[PDB]
RNA sequence: GAAUCAUCGAAUCUUUGAACGCACUGCGCCUUAAGGCAUGCCUGUUUGAGUGUCAU
RNA sequence: AGAGCAUAGCUGUUGGGACCCGAAAGAUGGUGAGAACCAUCUAGUAGCUGGUUC
RNA sequence: AUUGGAUAUGCCAUAUAAAGCGCUUUCGAAGAGUCGAGUUGUUUGCAGCUCUAAAUGGGUGGUAUCAUCUAA
RNA sequence: UUGACCUCAAAUCAGGUAGGACUACGCGCUGAACAAUAAGCGCAGGAAAAGAAAAUAACCAUGAUUCCCUCAGUAACGGAGUGAAGCGGGAAAAGCUCAAAUUUGAAAUCUGGCAACAUUUCUUUUGUUGUCCGAGUUGUAAUUUCAA
């Protein structure tokens, strides 16, 4: 009806048709590979999370859930410790096993000293002993960078390993 | 001026697809963040427990989660709210601790330079 | 810092030093054009606290508007039209006399690479900020249209919402 | 007619008088046809018009490619060599400066990135 | 109009002789040029790259926020204020702040000379906080001259409304 | 390689019009038929002037 | 020793252009040259006129 | 054929660096012709005009001191 | 005489940008009759605007914004009429950046030219490295934003 739409109707040129209309279609999973492998492309996201043994929401649900079958004291809260929780399904066990095995592999958190760091701490140790770090930091000539006792202690600890 | 609701079923479906599109992006983690439990601010509703906005800094400190890492693991922070009673502190610290008991945090890769 | 002294001195708006300077500078500003470029802000404390940085891409323009709508809002829109390639950032009162009120506007060039590479002013480059002074999105524009938080500060009521099942 | 693929395999100044000869041929044939011609006459008008169009296409493409090569890795190039997507697209922030962050934001994301996690049921 | 005493004090500047002696000491303490700093840093870089303790640098102090901070901390020994700062409010409080802190101060002529010392186009104010042991006597002599030629002199017109 | 065909990333796209050398097709200018020659503004470059302030 | 709540239909009634139609307002913005003409607010109206279907 | 986020694995990594969480015989800056007061309009807001601030101050509430907030 | 700085200039100098159109839905300045309406004017985007409390409340307190339901055709104003909001239930959720404190043991910052090296939705797009100049101490980085 609009003159623009009448203009393109009267033209002999084809329309810029695009076919993107498919409802009932749910987004495919990218990101986690374990989830994608075990995902059910037909089931909803709640049905998939429950089957995989995950929580789709850490809070309440704001409606009625689907029922398919006829089913048959401050001290002891801030100080108690809960020993994690069981993995209900196999999918969660794969996620847990993968997490611990990657954390063990990427666990080297000890920094070795460099050439400058080694010489810096060596000059301080060979003059002010080994157990006295406060006197090491209070030196002005050898400790030119003015590192405090904690940093010199860390330089010692990293030198050992 | 009349506001019709012929798109009410369409909006229901559009929001469902947003939930699924979000879950497609973040595969194993919940589509919502954990909300605290608070009390409505009036004599009519103060006996009810509802969901809050985020956890106070004193709640996070007691549970052992620093405010800088709380957001990274899906724990909202409310700098505005405060714990005026020891009951609200205990109700939401336990909520955080139960949340951390059920949490699998996948490790991240870190850059370790060869030298010191 | 010397901006604590400038901020405190600007409160004594008609002391001996401030009244003499306002009288002297008003005479000079009336000699120049209505809208003229300022080599540097006359209030380096006030411009600094309103977002201005002494770097390329930041432009200061002075303007006088007759006394007797908001005067600051009128200064912002006229200067923004004058240099239409720039984005109006903020504005501030610098002087006034019996006839005129003088304002300086801070404008930002959204095409300069020192502006487009600064993440703190990168936001102004986006086209949603084209002529903020014309839509009331500056500080005085927001204040002029009652935008604020509290009880101090229609279409959805004049409608009749008719649900499907009603 | 002429083949476009082997037309590009010729020298530039060769295409010059080939266009010249084709243009006089079209003009001469038009002079012949206005005094009386058959239905085939307008058939070779159509072919020679497209042949001239094919000829001029090769000259312009070859010249354009030469200009692109001459201005490769130059800070400023003529507007006809520049991109033409949309006026707004040209004015937009480039992805490099779109992704610029302060050192405050770099440290935040270096030490506290959004973790990947899961909630057991 | 009638110039207020706070603005009228900037019309009386340090005389020719004492200003000449002031900039003679200052020119011994100019900050390292961008070029000279680069050569010194790459020299240390070559030492670091091949194989590898200094002293605290001595220079004049510039910048308005920096100098006002030094005056408030009583770290400054001599403050020289440009007499032609275009918005005068940037330095109109400086003589009084130097009086409150008991810092010797003077108002030297024009800002181009001050900027030239620090390798800039313009310096509204310069301050001297530390000198080498051999320049202690030269700085002390200038402080006396500044006091005798700027503080002992005037001190009565700076309370009077100038101009008109 | 047909197509009054489809796709479409390369080329071309008369005079106008925000319309831009001045009038509105004439009338022009400069440089080498071609290249050009609107206005405001921003960053920089270069050439000048000033009884501006200072140093020699 | 509670009788209500919800939905549907019917009827009445009050608003919306409100059974249809019939007099020019007035205002806003333009065109042409005081007056004229054009387009929207505007379904601004007729205590009434005429009509209102097996 | 284009590109998303990840994963795995090499090569580099300017770390003499940069962070979170402990502790304090040490400190802790906070936006003015603006708030506000008086008077005229539009609609408490906004604006003009005359005047013009403060630092545990200032705003807004419950008290009819307390609570809450931290503007330009 | 020369130089530094400032100011005023000029240039068919180099590199950029603005206008106009569409406006269903944004946001402004306005504005009749009869509605904070029509019309007029200005300015945008795929959304806009708003937005991390100078917010509520008087409770066992809540906690940026927006939208829906409810509150409620209620309070209030003024009998008629106009007519909200706090709470409550949902949708979605994300937080932050500066000014103001000396880097002062070192303007640590940035644009541009030139020269190489890459890179491309792309010979059309983006950068990186080096050098020189300029910006900048009348303040560019790092650090801090009261939740500290």
């Amino acid at each position: 009806a609009n003159p623009r739409q009448r203009n393109k109707q009267r033209s002999g040129k084809p329309r810029l048709t695009r076919r993107n209309a498919n409802k009932k279609a749910k987004a495919k999973i990218y990101g986690n590979f374990v989830i994608q492998q075990n995902w059910d492309k037909h089931a909803t996201l709640r049905q998939n999370y429950a089957r995989l043994g995950l929580l789709a929401t850490p809070n309440y649900v704001t409606g009625g859930v689907e029922k398919l079958y006829p089913d048959p004291t401050l001290d002891d809260v801030l100080d108690k410790e809960i020993s994690i929780a069981p993995a209900k399904t196999e999918v969660v066990r794969q996620l847990e096993e993968e997490a611990v095995k990657k954390a063990a592999r990427q666990s080297n958190k000890m920094l070795p000293l460099s050439a400058f760091e080694h010489a810096y701490i060596q000059r301080l140790i060979n003059k002010y002993g080994t157990e006295d770090f406060e006197s090491m930091a209070k030196d002005v000539k050898l400790n030119s960078k003015l590192f405090n006792g904690s940093k010199l202690k860390n330089l010692y600890i990293r030198m050992k390993a | 001026y009349v506001k019709t609701w012929f798109n009410q079923p369409g909006r229901k479906l559009r929001r469902r697809q947003a939930r699924q599109t979000k879950a497609a992006k973040i595969a194993p983690r919940p589509v919502e963040a954990i909300r605290p439990a608070v009390k409505p601010p009036t004599i009519r509703y103060n006996m009810k427990v509802r969901a809050g906005r985020g956890f106070t800094l004193e709640e996070l400190k007691a549970a052992g989660v620093s405010r800088r890492v709380a957001s990274t693991i899906g724990i909202p922070v409310d700098h505005r709210r405060r714990n005026r009673s020891e009951e609200s502190l205990q109700r939401n610290v336990e909520r955080i601790k139960v949340y951390l008991a059920h949490l699998i945090v996948f490790p991240r890769k870190a850059g370790q330079p060869k030298k010191g | 810092g010397a901006y604590k002294y400038l901020e405190e001195l600007a409160k004594k708006k008609q002391s001996d030093v401030n009244l003499f300077l306002s009288r002297v500078r008003a005479w000079e500003y009336r000699q120049m054009n209505v809208i003229h470029r300022a080599s540097r802000p006359s209030r380096p404390d006030k411009a600094r606290r309103l977002g201005y940085k002494a770097k390329q891409g930041y432009v200061i323009y002075r303007i006088r508007v007759r006394r007797g709508r908001s005067a600051r809002c009128t200064a912002e829109e006229r200067v923004g039209r004058y240099c239409s390639n720039l984005r109006v950032l903020n504005s501030y009162w610098v002087n006034q006399d019996a006839t005129y009120k003088f304002f300086e506007v801070i404008l930002v060039d959204p095409s300069h690479k020192a502006i487009r590479r600064d993440p703190r002013i990168n936001w102004i480059v986006n086209p949603v900020h084209k002529h903020r002074e014309s839509r009331g999105l500056t500080s005085i524009g927001k204040k002029s249209r009652g935008i604020g938080k509290g009880h101090r500060f229609w279409l959805r009521h004049n409608t009749l919402s008719l649900r499907r099942y009603r | 007619a002429l083949k476009t693929f082997e037309l590009r395999k010729q020298s530039q100044e060769n295409l010059a008088e080939q266009l010249q000869e084709l243009r006089q041929e079209l003009a001469s044939l038009r002079v012949q046809k206005i005094a009386g011609g058959s239905g085939s006459k307008l058939s070779k008008i159509k072919t020679t018009r497209k042949d001239i169009a094919r000829i001029l296409t090769v000259i312009n493409e070859s010249n354009r490619l030469a200009a692109r090569e001459a201005y490769k890795n130059k800070k400023y190039i003529p507007l006809d060599l520049r991109q033409k997507k949309t006026r707004a697209i040209r004015r937009a922030l480039t992805p490099y400066e779109q992704s610029r962050k302060t050192l405050k934001q770099i440290k935040k994301e270096r030490y506290f990135p959004l973790r990947k996690y899961a909630l057991k049921a | 109009l009638k110039v207020p005493p706070a603005i009228a004090q900037f019309q009386k500047t340090l005389d020719k002789n004492t200003a000449t002696q002031v900039f003679k000491l200052l020119n011994k303490y100019r900050p390292e040029t961008a070029a000279e700093k680069k050569q010194r840093l790459v020299a240390e870089a070559e030492a670091v790259a091949n194989g590898k303790v200094s002293k605290k640098p001595y220079n004049v102090k510039y910048g308005l926020n920096h100098v006002v901070a030094l005056i408030e901390a009583k770290k400054a020994k001599l403050v020289l204020i440009a007499s032609d700062v275009d918005p005068i409010e940037l330095v109109v409080f400086l003589p009084a702040l130097c009086k409150k802190m008991g810092v010797p101060y003077a108002i030297v002529k024009n800002k181009a000379r001050l900027g030239t010392v620090i390798h800039q186009k313009t310096a509204a104010v310069l301050a001297v906080t530390e000198v080498r042991e051999e320049d202690k006597n030269e700085l002390a002599s200038i402080v006396s001259a500044v006091d005798a030629n700027f503080s002992a002199k005037y001190d009565e017109s700076r309370r009077k409304w100038g101009g008109g």
